[PDB]
């Protein structure tokens, strides 16, 4: 695992020793090389995980997330360099350093064998994101957004720390292998109920769960493009990964402790899909769609079936890629017209046809068109829910209908109709933007040929 | 579409508009030309029955009763011209209309083709740039201090003057731009 | 260049506050009327008439032709609901609450008649179709080790 | 005479059927003139920037900014805890959650109790 | 190896070659539409051969060529079903598509994006082939959504027009309403039968419960535009005429009927679902036929005709006659495509006019179009020994001789009357009488593409019924003994419709004017279904989405409870704690109080 971590660390002195006009080129090239190297972790053994050492291990769940992070870094660099052109060399190097530190913390988080190290890195991811949002955000609400993002996370995460140290004291270990092999049932008691809550609420708020999701629109809208990319693509999946790791020791309590969370997730996915229908800001719609998809992931994790975990893993990967692509698409238009209002710029298909094609493909993947992996995950989760209870199909179908509705609503509003007359500064699409959209979309379609790479350990 | 609207419609304008709407809906009801002509002359006679009324109150009441009759007896599916706001071809060619400022963003290799067109476009741009200040000055001169009262614009009055605010009216893309 | 006092504020109660709000939204003080002062959060925004964009004049020279809106004019609170790609409030030839009666009556009549016809089906004056081998007992699932009851058909 | 047309929310009253536009007073004409003057002044202000050769960019519209700010940022500062607001919030917030909890809990309790009886017909159900 | 499988797969494979060449140089030239048309014609003539093999020996096959993924005990493979349905429907669809693309080469000549139009048509054809030939439910869902998305893209071809975008979104909404039931069926089948493939499902479901069949029925109603989800098909006429002729007339809109036919072994084991299908089909066909007879737009009338024929397919499915329904699909494709083609030629000749009130005497001005439309109308009305006879009259005969709902039978007969009614309306208002179009005559139908394509579909509409009926094995027990008056019921109904519609159409020449009746207003405004269902639920949904979900909960109460309460409480506590006057007197008084407490509440407890 050091063969991935050490080059990521080497990215720091390499970008701090580069010339003022070569930082983007060097960082992009070596980030792509690191992603290529990290692609070798997909070879999984089946029966058990790849245990490199006492500190790190790789699973069929961790490997797609690691590859997604390593692949997302170069796309973040490509998206960032346009709006940072006027910045000084030192501040651009600091921004790239923030991105590299975030990547390092993420790659170490997904491979830790022990839960305290996972917690330490999972909290350490906060600082670079907070710095990025509050320093390179564009509006004045970035400060309030950063405060929300920090405190919503910490209020859930601190009880997790207390629960983890208590569990290590009572059991003697927190190593995930020992945790799994020496699992014992949780009795029906108030102490066990509060232990369950302390082990669950941090990952709940990172998803986010409906009712604890208010930080996400603020943080995702007010962050720069790279910050939004990493928030939607990767940082939302930390909660799901933590849930999959932690629910091993929570049985059989989850059988009834999951009822309020399932109810909240289903009704709130309906609510957020409905909210997307009346939104004046283009980024907030994407944020709320992310909330709905993560609510579906929460249901999948809560029901505790192999098909549910497979669908949840597929949906996490697909949602990460699709949300990153949608955020980049919105950012291109924002850079054109310097406003996030959806109806300001209309009929962009007449002026930008290839970008309209990218918009159409992203909208089609957002509504989970077959045989894309988005629908693979969603269908697996829906089938698992149907096995859990036949009445879930009503809510699943309603959510599907509303998702198609607002996806095509966004597409029609932004791309169709007639152009706004007074707006006359819409230049032809750059090679960088088209390449960024292609690099987002092509892995999505290529993953359809080999769906088992992202289905997870339960495959 | 081309004329600045007035603050209100007179009784005469409302009367003519009701006449035209009634005739069009009667034509919708009367498909054939001869029957439509017969009933249109009958409508014209009934309409001229109160042509020379001097009491404005009773004329207004007649207009209100006629409007109620038209609304009750209108055609639910009146004939609409294809390019009209309700027609089947209303906004069909809007996707083919590209604004003229997009031609400035063309690559020099694209402008290598069509050289005379772009030379004439340069001529038009010089004309607009050399007329804009005079247009603004004329608009400032011919405007009451309390702002304009209507959406009407004055014509050119000097030797080499162009009517103010003419660029986006003259440079419409087309009705069939492709 | 939109300064602080050009943004919506709280509900106006004094007449001078109402005049200032009406001037801010480019409206006549006689026409400007805010939403009722409950806790719903409307604040200073004017309550425009609930007409759709489809009802506006299509022959007028709008700044935004598709939108049927003019630059700088106050925008309805529910514009995105009335964009004419969506909910339409245009007057209909037949009154509302009259179309509802006809539609509901048609559907209810058809449902009741279908139920009645289910009670009173149509058929031909024939006997049930007859099949040779114990009503094809071995064919319709088999289980050939339980000796089905003899289904015997006679000529007539 | 003829049957009357009555308007509603989703099918409004036509202008030609509106008694307001047929009962005219001089103050009504003055109001119409004032509205037309406001519209004309806004149109002139927009068209002076639209036709400017020098101007490049998006012409900012104050009205759109006001609409977006009112729909997004101005809502909470104008919120008051009110019996109407409190009751509507409680209903639309927690009513559906408890309704769905009751429905799902009843269905799953029936299914589990029917499983314990040994009567569910779970033949061929090897995927979950 | 048996050539059957190779030819069946090659027919589907060669259709994708122009899609691969879409990035090549030929896509930039004006030769692309002819290239696509030639490719489709070659696909048709290639598909003709497996049809001959089946007609000789009844050869049927399934090809699980590629393994995609395996989840535990469940295997997902790219599998194609090549039974009678596939080998019969593929050549018909290819023939119709060939004719319609040859028509489009003329109709869409002045469109600047004709290459994109032909590419979209080919993509729709590929997705429909995937839908038809699928052997498992996942592949059929892929084809389902592919044809749905292609319909969305083709309806909104003129994306600068608001109504086209609105109609495309409406179609998507209704199709997803049906897709809810499709997904329910998929989930039930996987959970209870451990398979998505057709073979396992048939074996494990001897007595199929109601849930999967109701899901399939909901999906079919969504795709075939039945009474609950009908209005999107008439509004799909916003697209160009070739799109209406191909997608929304004869090929795509039969997907729900085809889905119900694919599961007929399960459908015949349940009578409640059969009754529901029969009743839904009857109400759909009669409601749409009633709406058709008062419409003035020709495309709307033909679309309502298509909806009524789909309802007839549903009723013939409901009486447990699936092979007859498939035969009706194949027969109806020919003359419905021809009817849209004739309507499009008329529209193009009269300067893009679609209202029949401005269509005058074209019986002499457009002789070939008049002949083709008359032949198509006679085929639609079930004139004996035409294409429509061999299926529609057998359907009426089987409906008459079955243990069926009486109301459904009566509504089917009334719809049979209304069919001739609106056919007579179309002919009378479009081809007879005096001209009513603008004086500048542009009428010209002397183009080889239009004539050749309409001629090909005319030969089809004349002979396909006899040929196909005589070249297939008997899959339905014939009704040989029926009363004479009941044998002639369809013809009596058709003649009554002809006579009465012609009488009411002849009465409009009279110089007499009367206000419309309430029944006419109900019929013309489509029963007020789009007037209410497109306004009330949408308004309520969007209003609750803004006022309650967005504002009341996220912006107000969820803000109030967790973050704002915390901020307020901490601010109040900070103000209380930190606002001290700086006087040592008060501090030392508090120190004395604290000392007194520690010595008593703590020092006495040990
Ligand atoms: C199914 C057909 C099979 C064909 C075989 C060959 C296909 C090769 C395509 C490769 C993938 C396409 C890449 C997408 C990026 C866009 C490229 C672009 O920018 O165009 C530039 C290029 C240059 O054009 P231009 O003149 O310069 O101007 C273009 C303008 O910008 C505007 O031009 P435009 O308006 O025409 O837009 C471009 C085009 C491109 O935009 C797209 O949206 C195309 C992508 C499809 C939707 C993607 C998400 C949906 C989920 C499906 C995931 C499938 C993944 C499978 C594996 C893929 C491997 C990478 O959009 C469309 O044509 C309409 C989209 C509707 C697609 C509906 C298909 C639904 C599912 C069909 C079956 C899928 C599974 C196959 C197997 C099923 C069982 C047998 O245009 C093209 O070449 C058009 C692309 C060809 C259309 C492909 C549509 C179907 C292919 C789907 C995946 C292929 C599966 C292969 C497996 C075997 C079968
Ligand atoms: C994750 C999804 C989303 C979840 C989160 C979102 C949703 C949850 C959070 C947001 C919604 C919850 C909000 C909680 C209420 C907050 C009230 C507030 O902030 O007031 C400050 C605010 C400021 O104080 P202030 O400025 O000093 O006062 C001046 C007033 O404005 C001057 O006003 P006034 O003098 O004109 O009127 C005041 C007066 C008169 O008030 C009125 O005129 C209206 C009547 C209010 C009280 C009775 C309600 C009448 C209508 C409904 C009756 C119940 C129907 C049945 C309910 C169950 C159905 C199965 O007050 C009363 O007479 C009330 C007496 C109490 C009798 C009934 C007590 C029932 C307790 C709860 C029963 C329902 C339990 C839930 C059942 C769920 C089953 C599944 O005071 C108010 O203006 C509101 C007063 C009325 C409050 C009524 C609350 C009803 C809503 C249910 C409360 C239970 C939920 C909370 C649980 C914890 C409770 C201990
Ligand atoms: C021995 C057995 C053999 C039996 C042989 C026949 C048996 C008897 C047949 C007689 C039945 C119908 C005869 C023709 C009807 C109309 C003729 C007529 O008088 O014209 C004047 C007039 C037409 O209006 P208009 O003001 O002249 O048009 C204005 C301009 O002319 C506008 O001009 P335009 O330029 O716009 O175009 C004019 C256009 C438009 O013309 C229209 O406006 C007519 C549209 C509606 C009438 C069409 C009749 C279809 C009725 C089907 C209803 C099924 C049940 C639905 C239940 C609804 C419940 C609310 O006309 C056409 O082009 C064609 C129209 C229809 C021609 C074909 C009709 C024949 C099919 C029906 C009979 C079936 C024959 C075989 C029997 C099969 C089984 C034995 O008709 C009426 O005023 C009343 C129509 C009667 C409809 C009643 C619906 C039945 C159910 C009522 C409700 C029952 C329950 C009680 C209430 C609920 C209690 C809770
Ligand atoms: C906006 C979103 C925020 C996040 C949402 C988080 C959801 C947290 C809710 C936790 C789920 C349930 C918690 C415990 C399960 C049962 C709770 C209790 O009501 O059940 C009964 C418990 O009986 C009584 O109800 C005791 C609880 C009563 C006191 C709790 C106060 C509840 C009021 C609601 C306050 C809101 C809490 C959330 C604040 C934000 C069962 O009866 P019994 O079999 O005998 O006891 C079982 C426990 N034993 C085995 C140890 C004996
Ligand atoms: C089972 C789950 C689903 C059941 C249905 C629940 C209700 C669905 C509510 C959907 C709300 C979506 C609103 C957002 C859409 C945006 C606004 C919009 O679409 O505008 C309406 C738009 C424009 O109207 P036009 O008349 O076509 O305009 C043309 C001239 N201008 O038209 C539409 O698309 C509206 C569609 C609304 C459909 C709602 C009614 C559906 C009811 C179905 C019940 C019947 C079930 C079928 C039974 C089958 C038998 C088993
Ligand atoms: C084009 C130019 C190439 C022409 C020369 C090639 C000549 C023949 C060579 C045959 C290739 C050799 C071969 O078939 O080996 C088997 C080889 C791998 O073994 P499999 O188990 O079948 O699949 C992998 C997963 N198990 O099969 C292949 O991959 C080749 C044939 C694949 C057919 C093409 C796939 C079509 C579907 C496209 C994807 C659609 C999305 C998935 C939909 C799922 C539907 C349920
Ligand atoms: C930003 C929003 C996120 C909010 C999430 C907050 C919820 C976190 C879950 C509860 C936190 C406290 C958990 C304590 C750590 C668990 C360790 C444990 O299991 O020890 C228990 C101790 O259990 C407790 O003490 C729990 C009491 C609660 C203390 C603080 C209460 C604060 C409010 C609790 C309810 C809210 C939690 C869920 C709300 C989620 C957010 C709304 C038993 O130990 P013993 O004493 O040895 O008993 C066995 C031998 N006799």
């Amino acid at each position: 695992m050091l063969k991935i971590i050490i080059p990521t660390t080497m990215l720091l002195p390499m970008t701090w020793m580069s010339k003022h006009n070569m930082i983007w080129i060097n960082a992009t090239v070596h980030s792509l090389l690191i992603s290529l190297i990290s692609l070798s972790l997909l070879n999984q053994l089946g029966e058990n995980s790849l245990n490199f050492s006492l500190t790190f291990f790789s699973d069929s769940l961790s490997a797609p997330l690691l590859v997604l992070t390593t692949w997302l870094l170069p796309l973040m660099l490509m998206a960032s360099q346009s709006h940072l052109s006027k910045e000084t060399t030192t501040r651009k190097k600091l921004y790239i350093t923030m991105l590299i530190l975030l990547q390092l913390f993420l790659i170490m988080t997904f491979t830790a064998t022990e839960l305290i190290l996972f917690y330490i890195l999972f909290e350490a991811t906060l600082v670079p994101t907070l710095i990025i949002i509050t320093r390179w955000g564009n509006q004045t609400e970035r400060l309030n957004a950063g405060l929300y993002f920090l405190f919503y996370t910490l209020a859930g995460s601190l009880p997790l720390l207390v629960a983890l140290v208590y569990i290590q004291n009572t059991t003697g270990s927190l190593n995930f292998l020992i945790i799994h092999y020496w699992s014992h049932p949780l009795s029906n008691s108030w102490s066990n109920i509060f232990m369950w809550l302390a082990c669950i609420m941090a990952f709940m708020v990172k998803m986010p769960l409906y009712g604890l999701h208010l930080w996400l629109p603020k943080a995702h809208v007010e962050a720069p493009i790279a910050g939004s990319m990493v928030l939607a693509a990767v940082l939302l999946k930390l909660g799901g990964y933590g849930m999959m790791r932690i629910t091993t020791i929570l049985n059989p309590l989850t059988n009834y402790m999951a009822y309020p969370f399932l109810m909240l997730s289903m009704w709130g996915m309906i609510m957020t899909s409905s909210i997307c229908l009346r939104q004046t800001d283009l980024k907030s719609l994407i944020a709320y769609s992310s909330v709905s998809h993560m609510a579906l992931v929460i249901v999948a994790i809560m029901i505790q079936t192999p098909w549910s975990f497979m669908g949840a893993t597929a949906l996490m990967i697909a949602h990460g890629l699709t949300s990153s692509m949608l955020f980049c698409l919105a950012n291109t238009n924002y850079e054109r017209v310097h406003s996030r209002t959806m109806i300001l710029a209309r009929g962009l298909q007449t002026l930008l046809p290839l970008m309209a094609t990218w918009w159409l493909v992203a909208s089609l993947t957002n509504l989970a068109l077959p045989p894309s992996i988005n629908l693979i995950g969603e269908l697996f989760i829906i089938t698992a829910s149907f096995s859990w209870s036949n009445i879930t199909i009503i809510l699943m179908g309603m959510n599907m209908m509303i998702t198609a509705l607002y996806s095509l609503y966004m597409l029609i509003t932004t791309q169709r109709g007639k152009y706004t007359h007074h707006i006359n500064n819409i230049k032809p699409s750059f090679t960088r933007e088209n390449a960024l959209m292609a690099l987002h979309i092509l892995p999505l379609l290529l993953l359809t040929l080999n769906p088992k790479m992202i289905l997870g350990p339960l495959y | 579409a081309f004329s600045a609207p007035a603050a209100y419609l007179t009784h005469q304008q409302k009367v003519l508009r009701l006449y035209k709407r009634a005739l069009r809906h009667l034509e919708s009801w009367c498909v054939h030309r001869d029957k439509y002509r017969y009933f249109a002359c009958l409508m014209r006679a009934r309409f001229d029955e109160h042509k020379n009324e001097k009491d404005m109150v009773k004329a207004t009441q007649l207009l209100r009763q006629a409007e109620e009759e038209f609304w009750y007896g209108q055609h639910p599916q009146p004939y609409i011209f294809p390019e009209s706001p309700g027609g089947t071809s209303y906004e069909r060619y809007e996707c083919y209309k590209v604004p003229e400022w997009c031609l400035d963003d063309w690559h020099p290799s694209e402008k290598a083709m069509y050289p005379d067109y772009f030379a004439k476009r340069e001529q038009w741009k010089r004309l607009r740039r050399e007329s804009w200040e005079r247009e603004v000055k004329q608009l400032q001169e011919e405007t009451p201090p309390g702002g304009p009262r209507t959406e009407a614009l004055p014509p050119a009055r000097k030797e080499g003057d162009l009517p103010p605010l003419w660029w986006h009216i003259v440079t419409r893309p087309r009705e069939r731009p492709m | 260049h939109v300064t602080k006092d050009m943004f919506p504020g709280p509900y106006p109660k004094t007449p001078e506050e109402r005049a200032a709000a009406a001037k801010k939204y480019n409206m006549r003080v006689e026409d400007y009327e805010p939403y009722p002062d409950d806790g719903m959060g409307y604040g200073d925004y004017p309550k425009l008439p609930d007409r759709s964009q489809q009802e506006r004049d299509p022959w007028y020279d709008w700044d935004h032709p598709d939108l049927r809106l003019n630059w700088g004019e106050p925008i309805h609170w529910d514009l995105d609901m009335y964009i004419r790609n969506r909910v339409d409030t245009s007057p209909t030839p037949v009154s509302w609450n009259t179309m509802c009666k006809h539609l509901f009556g048609f559907v209810a009549f058809m449902l009741f008649m279908f139920w009645v016809g289910e009670i009173y089906p149509s058929y031909q004056p024939v006997g049930p179709k007859q099949y040779p081998y114990n009503d094809l007992y071995l064919e319709r699932g088999g289980d050939p080790t339980k000796e089905p009851e003899p289904v015997v058909h006679y000529e007539i | 005479s003829f049957p009357k047309y009555k308007p509603s929310r989703l099918a409004t009253l036509p202008a030609t059927l509106d008694p307001a536009e047929y009962d005219i007073s001089p103050e009504t004409r003055k109001a119409q003139a004032e509205r037309l003057a406001i519209r004309s002044r806004l149109k002139r202000e927009y068209l002076l920037q639209y036709n400017d050769p020098n101007r490049l960019g998006v012409i900012e519209d104050p009205a759109l900014i006001r609409w977006t700010y009112a729909r997004s940022a101005n809502i909470y500062p104008n919120f008051r805890p009110t019996p109407k607001t409190s009751l509507l919030g409680a209903l639309f917030g927690i009513g559906p959650l408890f309704f769905w909890y009751y429905v799902f809990k009843t269905d799953r309790d029936k299914k589990e109790k029917l499983i314990q009886e040994g009567k569910l017909d779970q033949t061929f159900n090897i995927s979950y | 190896m048996n050539p059957f499988a190779s030819l069946t797969l090659t027919t589907l494979t060669i259709l994708t070659i122009p899609i691969m060449m879409s990035n090549s140089n030929i896509y930039k030239t004006n030769l692309y539409p002819n290239y696509v048309k030639t490719t489709v014609s070659y696909a048709f003539t290639l598909s003709l051969v497996p049809l001959l093999m089946f007609m000789h020996t009844g050869q049927e096959m399934i090809i699980s060529n590629w393994h995609w993924m395996t989840l535990q005990t469940v295997e997902l493979s790219l599998s194609f079903k090549m039974d009678y349905f596939s080998v019969m429907f593929i050549p018909v669809a290819l023939f119709v598509t060939w004719s319609i693309m040859e028509f489009s080469m003329w109709y869409m000549h002045s469109d600047p994006f004709i290459n994109r139009f032909f590419k979209y048509l080919l993509l729709f054809l590929i997705t429909m082939m995937i839908l038809v030939t699928a052997n498992n439910l996942f592949q059929l869902f892929i084809g389902w959504e592919g044809v749905g998305i292609m319909s969305f893209l083709l309806i909104g071809w003129w994306h600068g027009r608001t109504d086209a975008n609105t109609a495309a979104l409406q179609a998507i909404l209704y199709n997803r309403i049906g897709d809810i039931g499709f997904v329910l069926s998929m989930a039930w089948f996987l959970t209870h039968s451990n398979a998505w493939d057709l073979q396992q499902i048939f074996m494990l479901n001897n007595e199929c419960p109601n849930m999967p069949l109701i899901g399939l029925l909901l999906a079919a109603a969504g795709k075939s535009a039945q009474f609950g989800l009908h209005p999107w098909l008439p509004s799909a006429m916003e697209g160009p005429t070739p799109v209406s002729a191909l997608l929304h007339s004869s090929t795509m809109v039969v997907a729900g009927v085809f889905l119900l036919i694919r599961f007929y072994p399960l459908m015949e084991t349940n009578k409640l679902v059969q009754t529901m299908t029969l009743c839904l089909g009857a109400i759909t066909t009669l409601f749409t036929a009633l709406c058709a007879i008062t419409q003035n737009d020709i495309k709307k009338i033909v679309a309502f005709s298509t909806s009524s024929q789909l309802g007839l397919m549903m009723v013939t499915i409901g009486i447990n006659q699936p092979h007859l329904a498939f035969l009706h699909i194949c027969m109806h494709a020919f003359f419905k495509a021809m009817l849209f083609m004739c309507s499009g030629s008329i529209i193009h000749s009269l300067n893009d006019e679609q209202d029949i009130r401005k269509m005058g005497g074209l019986y002499k001005a457009m002789p070939f179009t008049t002949t083709a439309l008359i032949i198509g109308s006679l085929a639609l009305t079930g004139m004996p020994y035409l294409t429509g006879f061999y299926s529609k009259d057998l359907i009426i005969e089987a409906v008459n001789m079955s243990y069926t709902n009486a109301w459904a039978l009566l509504m089917t007969l009334i719809a049979t009357s209304l069919t001739a009614a609106y056919s007579t309306r179309i002919i009378f208002f479009a081809f007879l009488g005096k001209p009513r179009f603008p004086p500048l005559v542009l009428i010209n139908e002397n183009n080889p593409l239009l004539i050749n394509s309409i001629k090909r579909l005319l030969i089809g509409s004349i002979f396909a019924g006899f040929i196909i009926s005589n070249n297939i094995p008997p899959m339905t027990v014939p009704n040989t003994t029926m009363p004479l008056y009941m044998k002639m019921t369809a013809l009596i109904v058709t003649i009554m419709g002809f006579m009465l519609a012609l009488e009411l159409n002849n009465t409009t020449y009279y110089l007499k004017f009367k206000y419309p009746s309430q029944t006419y207003k109900f019929s013309n405004m489509l029963g007020y279904y789009p007037s209410i269902m497109h306004r009330l639920p949408t308004y309520h949904n969007l209003s609750m989405s803004q006022k309650s979900a967005s504002s009341l909960l996220d912006l107000i109460w969820l803000e109030t409870i967790l973050p704002k309460t915390t901020s307020f409480i901490q601010m109040k506590m900070s103000i209380m704690v930190s606002n001290q006057k700086g006087l040592i007197k008060l501090y030392f008084l508090s120190f004395l109080i604290t000392i007194m407490i520690s010595m008593t509440l703590f020092n006495y407890h040990e």
